[PDB]
């Protein structure tokens, strides 16, 4: 079934317009660039704290410094100002410095990088940039961007944002992190579509990431808001 | 309490026990009839993660 109950290939544009190259050269062209299943070349789309964000055509498997830095002349500030990145996209778990260094995008490398390849929609964050702050507008751009037939997201992200909102302003008590945690894995997995497991792995991700960055703003607001 | 020594001694020898160390009717031993306020505590499940219900 599909539009009007008709059989309907949904394929992504990137993937229509690369299908040319793979039957003008022929399935060798495309494996051979990329690792293992993820092969070929996607748009990455580099942008946040760089200093040249742009749309560049890019081999996948690529590290992550020489992919800001040949590309587009490195992140504001260098690695030591950038504090983590989201390499895949929204759908894509951001990761710490200490983690990014040169993984490689090839789906199985995000993977066991606890993230996805997304669309190769890499953005970045300096420390100037807080990152509580920095996902702040992502969780309610998917609050704002929800069909919510299904009651998981309906609920979910809407509540999300206001736990999240005393989250980043800090009015909330050390287990509230715990219940934010517990309900982003009950909406996964359980929505009818993968907006909300979309819009669970960027909050998910960003728990077990920096948590104790989650843990400083909050006695923060109770030094001066008590 | 109110009572006079003589008749102490009378009760304390008819008796043969020292009723004027603990009588059965109360002079100022009590609580005050009005209490501070309390604060209740808390239990096993007022917590928000790990309580499912279903375990
Ligand atoms: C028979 C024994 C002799 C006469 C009574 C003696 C007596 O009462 O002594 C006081 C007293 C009374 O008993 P208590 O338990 O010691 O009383 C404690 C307080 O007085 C407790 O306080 P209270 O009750 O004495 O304070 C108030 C009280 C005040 O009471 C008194 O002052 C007692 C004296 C009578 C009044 O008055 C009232 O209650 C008003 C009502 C009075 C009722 C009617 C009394 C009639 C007396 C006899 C009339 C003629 C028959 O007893 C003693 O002091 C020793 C024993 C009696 C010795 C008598 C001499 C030998
Ligand atoms: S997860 Fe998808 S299907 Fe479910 S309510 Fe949200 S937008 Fe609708």
């Amino acid at each position: 079934v599909g539009v009007f109950g008709c059989p309907t290939t949904v394929a992504n544009v990137e993937t229509v317009a690369v299908s040319p190259t793979i039957c003008r050269r022929g399935g060798a062209w495309f494996a051979s660039f990329g690792r293992e299943r993820n092969s070929g070349t996607k748009l990455f789309n580099i942008s946040g704290h760089v200093n040249h964000p742009c749309t560049v055509e890019e081999e996948m498997s690529v590290p992550l410094k020489e992919l800001i830095e040949k590309h587009a002349g490195g992140v504001i500030g260098g690695w030591d100002n950038l504090l983590a990145v989201i390499p895949g996209g929204s759908s894509t778990p951001l990761i710490p410095k200490s983690v990014c260094e040169t993984v490689l995008m090839d789906f199985d490398a995000l993977v066991q990088a606890q993230t996805g390849l997304g669309t190769a929609a890499v953005i970045v964050m300096d420390r100037s940039t807080d990152i509580v702050k920095a996902i702040a507008r992502l969780i309610e751009f998917y609050k704002h961007e929800s069909c919510g037939q299904c009651t998981p997201c309906r609920e979910g992200v809407d509540w999300m944002n206001k736990v999240m909102a005393r989250f980043v302003k800090g009015d909330a008590r050390p287990a509230e992190i715990d219940s934010l945690w517990e309900i982003s894995k009950q909406i996964e997995g359980h929505t009818i579509c993968a907006l909300g497991d979309g819009a669970a792995w960027p909050v998910q991700g960003l728990i077990r990431h920096f948590r104790p960055e989650l843990e400083e703003r909050m006695q923060q607001f109770a030094l001066q808001h008590q | 309490a109110s009572a006079t020594r003589v008749i102490q001694l009378l009760r304390n020898w008819a008796s043969g026990r020292d009723l004027q160390a603990k009588l059965q009717l109360r002079y100022q031993e009590i609580s005050k009839r009005t209490q501070p306020p309390p604060k209740l505590p808390v239990g096993p499940s007022h917590k928000l993660s790990n309580n499912y219900y279903c375990t």
